[PDB]
């Protein structure tokens, strides 16, 4: 029984988003970034969990270079940086982490951000239909510390693991192929059965 | 209700207080005082008029659902209305 | 009775919607709650003149069929039942006290299988077993109160699992009656 | 049972009359009591050889109909049921254990409305509700005893309020059976 | 407070009507009750959708005048205040929450003297003595309940007994505010 608990079902950090810096990039937090995890989270209607993020940065060839990086987390409602010299970078209320590529990957924890009591994956209404307003976790912005252009191309990988997962209102699991990240529509003409068939 | 035993259906019996007009449809007929009468289960229902005196009230009867009947049973039925007075009815000023 | 999720609604009369005529070509119907009661009644008079709202419901479904008709109906409540189009129009998204017809009952207009609806609070309407199905649903939401006009808590789905069958001469349409009574209703913010 | 006027008859076997075939064109039937039993039986042997007489009655009416027939019968006793012609003949005035057919059931051959018969001891025979109707009538007269040959105490009226309906193929005639048992009978003046 | 006729109304918020501008040429104003509250408010929503009705009232009259204005106001309730024309029109007979102007305050549009109104529940508004006058009127009628749309229980009369006087430069209009709170209200016959 201990194997099928929610925490075991939703443990095992998975790669959510990859960032390329061939000199900054924004990555809005989205669990759906993990390809196979949307169908797993949609099986309930409400969730409440804390996330751990790990940032594994390296060159496109996987080689480790001596460069300083800054990943800043802007909480929901804060403005995003628009360039490499925006005043949003020096803001104290957007927590940052300064790590070299030689040091072990940065590991930060983000608590439950929603003003409601649970993350809801389906909004049966309007705040534009189906736009769940208070599901926004924040945003992670990555840039290389320094004023001049960096000497190496970088690839940043993000691994997210949920801890303390709580769920409510189970529902049937998706069987059709996903088309859009926000609304659940399918392809009506190319509708398929749940599984395989036979002859008799 | 005087239909076949295998005949089923529902009917709406609404009473409108004095002054109120005839409802335009079943949607506003249900909002007032009413009973939902299905005659597949119960063959006779009673509607109690709250109070009258010498505008008067209205009683209307609506098809909540269509008339469903099996094969071999008559396709038309009849309803008999039996009216009476409660224990608190009184009269005055006898007149020929 | 089926008490949805094992909880009675906590902290007020019967409403009868239009009958739906179940046929050989019928696919299914769904009603959005509490949007089904907003446009009609004293309950819907409070909904359109208040900001916040919370309430349970007591949905009762009946079918008037003889002994020579056969078929089965699956009635189930699906909290936060979002529609998936082949954006939906307003009439399809929030149909009034007249429901809407499912064009693809297999995926239920949401890309989810009909076969798995039994995970939700439900009852079976088998014409040879019973004609009644009553479900008591509590208030389900992430917030204690919510807008009744811009948000639907759940959607009542009634789908013919097995087609209606009858002999020629019998009545070809089976009326479906739904009687819903708000329970433990609350309102706030008189606008 | 319906006890007529709330009194049990005070101070003796079942008699079965001819069945009456209820049809689509039937208007109604009436039997004169105790003249219905005078011509037949050991009871009627005393009636024709005695001067005075008093007795209650226990009228039981049954209809043998299936579930695919519909209709309603009003059975009621009317003390001193006098006939009004459009004088009546003897066969119409005192019909034997074969009743008579009402030509004008609306006025009941007496100029009185059928709609008001419920003021009398009565029962309803609704083919989808019940097939039996039993009425216990006491002795009703202005004198303790009366002649059984020249005077009828009351007349049992059986009138189809709603016409018999059936599908073509079903039995078009519904037999009506009346079984009457004299109760607390008395006789005097052996002639 | 003046309790009308010594009885508190037996078996619900303040309503503020439009201010009336008291001037040098003003003759008087009258409001018909409960017709003054029928067209406005949640109270008037029940009045127009119910058959019967009964309620007391708590009329409060205020005048905002300085120490350099003078005048006196007689506020009084007159049960069954019928208008007498020099038939009245509808607007004159039942004026809404805007009253009507008396053309002949001496006879009070009813052929009765202004001098004798003190026999009714009343209070004096003397600008140098007080600015408030509150009257508690019970339900007065020959029947326990009455129609709120076709019948006015009483009429609140406010008449300037002595003309308003002031020096040139002071404000020439004195606003009159009436705040009425239904008390012990009852309704029946939801139409």
């Amino acid at each position: 029984t201990a194997e099928t608990t929610l925490d075991s079902f939703f443990s095992r950090a998975g790669l959510v988003g990859e960032i390329d810096l061939p000199g900054y990039a924004n990555w809005d937090i989205d669990i759906t970034g993990y390809a196979q995890m949307r169908r797993k989270v949609e099986l309930f209607t409400y969730m409440r969990f804390d996330a751990e993020f790990t940032f594994v940065a390296c060159t496109p060839t996987g080689e480790v270079v001596p460069q300083l990086l800054q990943y800043m987390f802007v909480p929901p409602g804060a403005p995003k940086p628009d360039s490499r010299e925006s005043l949003a970078w020096q803001t104290a209320t957007n927590p940052s982490v300064f790590v070299k590529l030689s040091d072990p990957p940065a590991q930060v924890s983000v608590p439950f951000m929603s003003p409601a009591s649970a993350y809801q994956w389906f909004y049966d209404g309007y705040p534009e239909y189906g736009a769940m307003p208070n599901n926004m976790m924040g945003t992670f912005s990555v840039r290389t510390v320094g004023t001049s252009k960096s000497k190496y191309p970088l690839v940043v990988r993000i691994y997210m693991r949920m801890k303390h997962v709580r769920a409510w209102i189970p529902r049937p699991m998706r069987n059709q192929n996903y088309l859009f990240k926000a609304n659940p529509n399918y392809a009506g003409n190319s509708i398929k059965p749940t599984g395989a068939s036979r002859t008799a | 209700f005087t239909g076949s035993f295998m005949a089923t259906g529902k009917m709406l019996i609404a009473y409108t207080p004095p002054g109120g007009p005839l409802p335009k449809d079943r949607a506003t007929a249900m909002l007032g005082t009413h009973v939902i009468w299905d005659f597949g289960l119960q063959s006779s229902v009673t509607l109690v008029i709250p109070w009258i005196s010498n505008t008067t009230g209205l009683v209307s009867i609506w098809y909540q659902t269509n008339y469903v009947v099996p094969i071999g049973a008559p396709n038309t039925a009849y309803i008999i209305a039996l009216a009476a007075a409660q224990k608190n009815f009184t009269m005055k000023l006898c007149k020929d | 009775i089926i008490v949805g999720y094992g909880e009675w609604p906590s902290y007020n009369r019967f409403y009868t919607l239009d009958t739906k005529l179940w046929e050989k070509s019928s696919k299914g119907w769904y009603w959005k709650f509490p949007d089904v009661l907003t446009e009609t009644g004293v309950f819907g008079q409070n909904a359109q003149f208040h900001y916040l709202y919370r309430s349970g419901f007591c949905i009762h479904v009946q079918c008037n069929a003889s002994k020579f008709h056969q078929g089965a109906l699956l009635v189930a409540v699906l909290p936060e039942y979002v529609i998936g189009t082949v954006h939906p129009p307003y009439k399809q998204t929030q149909p009034g006290a007249d429901g809407f017809e499912l064009q693809h009952p297999y995926v239920l207009d949401a890309g989810i299988p009909i076969s798995q609806l039994t995970v939700c609070p439900h009852q079976w309407i088998n014409l040879r077993t019973n004609n009644c199905a009553t479900i008591i649903v509590p208030y389900i939401n992430a917030l204690p109160f919510d807008s009744a006009l811009n948000h639907c808590n759940f959607g009542l789905l009634v789908v013919p699992i097995s087609p209606l069958d009858y002999d020629q001469g019998a009545t070809p349409v089976i009326p479906i009656t739904i009687t819903l009574a708000p329970m433990c209703s609350e309102f706030a913010g008189l606008r």
